[PDB]
């Protein structure tokens, strides 16, 4: 059970990191879409 | 696809190079001044049914047997000719139910020009398949794969072996395991997959040559040889043009050749 | 500069067969040229046999200098190299 | 083409210019004459056979070490720390099986030339110490585990405390360590070979010494060979 | 029909480019990595199904791990070119776009071929780096081949540690060409070292190093 708890903690940490990186990524996606619209 | 013979045959047909010359049985040139009719009585029915520029008629008869064997369509051949010649030639093709599969063409002193165009047609009209792959064979391979219980059990799978090499194009064909396509010409392997793949392929070829007659040579010797041949970033042939083009001492190099 | 300190010596601690052969040859030649013998000789007369007897007892007064590819070297005494 | 290539004192294989051909001769640093065909025991067989051969359970009585082969069979059942040690050993074995079966030898071939013949060493120990008879061994499980674990760290191909040197040293003996752990498992030692203590230290010392003797000698002209 | 196969090949090239950008250290969202073929047709193909290469251009920034390990990693701009043949004008305007938006690295994927004049202005785009790939050779990801081991670019500190450990000079390492397919996949610049961890039948695992040219 101790091993399972540690595994769950690490999984939650990884999930938080992925969410933060996705939040950062969406800004770049928006900028890219705006610039591609500008080129058109 | 590996475990199904029908899909494997479909892939084999899709890969092999086939040109118009492969299926063409004979070609002929006729004089016919009426674009809306013809002089030949045999082809008169088909052309009149179709109808319901230069007078020089260029026709050619396709072998029905091989045309069927290559799983081709008269419409496909006509479309290929039209694509390669745009609208510079008016093309009519007989139906599949005709006694002889024929296709007629017309230009929109030209006899020599027509002969040259016919030669070019027989030369470089590509119907389907990867260029450079002359022949393809179906081969059964025995592979030992762990079972659901972890036991290793033999298994038979279908694979293709070709004549001629085009690694980059064949790797891109859908239905082909692009992560395992292999060639016995490591120059192409170097041009496609890099230098480490060239090292592995070179070792495999050398081991194949040595071990064909049942002989065994320790791994480290062949490893050293293929590490020497590929240590400069490119294949260094074991000749004067490979060895003597190094930075070694002049006295050492002059003692060889 | 080029010499490597005794504490940082990283080569093998064993006497390679080439080093063993060269050491035996040099010691045999030196004995044949009337060098002092550092072990007691019972009844032996062959210089090579005396050299082998000296080597087995770690009494050969020679030093191996092992040259690294960059030019630096390590000095190993034949009395501190392990011999099979 | 290959004349001026020689194994140097740092283990690398270089030509006359000093250019590196290999970072370790034969990728393991061994001599061509000191290797033999051996079978790695963790590769073949079904999962059930592997589990039966290598797993040891100290809680279930009928899935434990037989009591007639060990003197201390009374105070073994129910121990949890010793079970932790056994579980670590079995996890190491499973990792070795996965590494060999999925990366190195995908086709499952398990007969490969490797240094120091283990079968010969074991039968020599059995003949030397008279390991016949139904006598019970006095070799405790922690001694087996710690001895094999320490042995797998004394197979020096490269000397030095550098981190990159340690990584190369660990890489150079992966297959051989897999072989050693496959042969010198706890269950196999206690049941199949029935070694006692003295035989066990003799086997460990012999393995280490023979491995040291099977390395390549600096100054080999391996290119000409 | 042929439109379907063209779209499929374009989708495969897009997936390969995204994988390449991920390998070089930049961050690509997991949802974008698994962006399937039907979604690609929905987003790119028009009413007649024709694709626009201009809608596929994207941007990426290095992950914190890659940024920490490699301090020279900037922003990456990847653009597909509509023109089947690229000339001096198109390369010049691409260079202008890179310079005005101060991108560290720009990848320019063309369709058929690149004129020699366009090739002659690639080295003069400093300090930004412009790398060109053909569409045909990106259909298959070569780094997923069986014969191709894993190449990892070494940082400057690791390269220094390597040269100190072996007491080497840069000319004494095994070499890898700059036009080598894996070298172009990793965007190797002259003087950089890749570590290759390789299968070995004598020791299991063997790590080799090569230096670019």
């Amino acid at each position: 059970e101790k091993r399972l708890e540690q595994e769950q903690r690490r999984l939650e940490e990884a999930r938080k990191r992925q969410e933060a990186e996705l939040i950062k990524r969406q800004e770049l996606i928006k900028q890219a879409e705006e610039w591609n619209k500008m080129d058109i | 696809i590996a475990l199904d013979i029908e899909k494997a045959k479909v892939i084999q047909s899709s890969i092999e190079y086939t040109t118009l010359k492969n299926v063409t049985s004979a070609t002929e040139i006729y004089y016919d001044p009426d674009p809306t009719s013809t002089v030949i009585e045999e082809d008169f029915d088909t052309v009149e049914a179709y109808f319901s520029q230069s007078p020089w008629l260029l026709r050619l008869e396709l072998d029905r047997a091989r045309m069927l064997d290559k799983q081709l369509t008269m419409n496909q051949v006509a479309d290929k000719i039209s694509e390669v010649f745009s609208d510079d030639l008016f093309v009519m093709w007989s139906e599949d139910n005709a006694d002889k599969l024929i296709i007629r063409c017309r230009v929109i002193e030209e006899d020599q020009m027509l002969k040259r165009i016919e030669a070019h047609m027989l030369d470089l009209i590509a119907l389907r398949g990867i260029p450079g792959i002359s022949k393809v064979y179906m081969v059964k391979h025995k592979v030992s794969v762990p079972d659901e219980s972890g036991e290793y059990k033999n298994e038979e799978l279908w694979a293709l072996e070709t004549d001629g090499i085009n690694l980059a194009e064949v790797m891109a064909v859908p239905g082909v395991d692009s992560s395992r396509t292999y060639s016995n010409s490591f120059v192409e392997i170097l041009s496609v997959l890099g230098i480490e793949a060239t090292r592995s392929s070179l070792y495999k070829e050398i081991l194949n040559v040595i071990a064909f007659d049942g002989s065994y040579v320790n791994y480290r010797h062949m490893a050293l040889l293929v590490d020497v041949m590929t240590s400069r970033g490119y294949l260094m042939a074991i000749t004067r043009h490979g060895i003597n083009r190094a930075d070694t001492g002049a006295l050492m190099r002059c003692s060889f050749e | 500069e080029l010499a490597i300190l005794k504490e940082e010596r990283t080569t093998t601690p064993y006497l390679t067969k080439y080093e063993r052969a060269r050491i035996l040859g040099t010691r045999a030649l030196q004995i044949s040229m009337n060098a002092p013998v550092l072990v007691d000789i019972e009844g032996e007369t062959d210089p090579l046999q005396i050299a082998m007897k000296e080597l087995s007892q770690r009494k050969i007064p020679l030093v191996i200098r092992r040259y690294l590819p960059d030019g630096s070297y390590e000095d190993w005494g034949c009395d501190e190299l392990i011999v099979d | 083409a290959l004349e001026d290539i020689m194994v140097h004192y740092d283990g690398t294989t270089r030509n006359s210019l000093g250019d590196i051909i290999q970072f370790l001769y034969g990728e393991d640093g061994l001599d061509g004459t000191q290797v033999e065909r051996q079978t790695i025991d963790t590769i073949p067989g079904s999962d059930k056979a592997f589990h039966k051969r290598y797993y040891v359970d100290l809680m279930d009585e009928k899935n434990s070490i037989k009591p007639d082969v060990i003197e201390y069979a009374a105070d073994i059942l129910g121990d949890v720390e010793l079970q932790k040690e056994l579980n670590s050993e079995y996890e190491q074995l499973v990792s070795d099986r996965k590494f060999l079966r999925e990366i190195v030898f995908v086709n499952g071939d398990h007969n490969w030339p490797l240094p120091v013949n283990l079968r010969r060493i074991i039968q020599n120990a059995q003949q030397i110490f008279h390991l016949d008879r139904a006598k019970a061994s006095d070799l405790t499980i922690p001694e087996i585990i710690h001895g094999v674990r320490d042995l797998c760290k004394k197979l020096f191909v490269l000397r030095g405390e550098n981190e990159l040197i340690k990584e190369a040293q660990q890489n150079a003996t992966s297959l051989f360590q897999c072989l050693v752990r496959a042969r010198l498992a706890t269950r196999r030692i206690l049941e199949e070979f029935r070694l006692n203590r003295d035989a066990f230290e003799w086997v460990l010392g012999t393995i280490e010494a023979q491995f040291q003797r099977s390395l390549v000698h600096p100054g080999e002209m391996v290119g000409v060979i | 029909e042929d439109n379907n196969r063209i779209i499929s090949r374009l989708w495969r090239s897009f997936r390969t480019v995204k994988e390449m950008a991920a390998d070089r250290g930049y961050f690509i969202s997991q949802e974008e990595m698994d962006q399937s073929l039907e979604e690609f047709r929905s987003k790119i193909c028009d009413s007649m199904g024709n694709p626009q290469r201009k809608l596929m251009s994207f941007l990426a920034n290095p992950t914190p791990e890659a940024l920490e390990k490699y301090s020279d990693l900037g922003t990456l701009w990847v653009e597909f070119c509509d023109e089947p043949s690229v000339g001096i004008k198109t390369m010049r305007n691409f260079c202008l776009r890179i310079q005005e938006k101060n991108f560290s690295t720009g990848i320019f994927i063309y369709q058929n071929n690149i004129t020699p004049s366009a090739n002659k202005m690639i080295p003069t785009v400093s300090p930004a780096i412009i790398e060109t790939f053909q569409e045909s050779d990106l259909v298959v990801n070569i780094t997923h081949h069986e014969l191709v081991p894993k190449h990892i670019r070494l940082s400057d500190g690791e390269k220094s540690q390597l040269l100190q450990r072996y007491k080497l000079k840069e000319s004494q390492l095994p070499r890898i060409q700059r036009e080598d397919p894996v070298a172009r996949y990793l965007g190797l610049k002259r003087g950089q070292v890749v570590k290759i961890i390789r299968r070995s039948e004598t020791s299991g695992r063997y790590a080799s190093y090569r230096i670019c040219l």
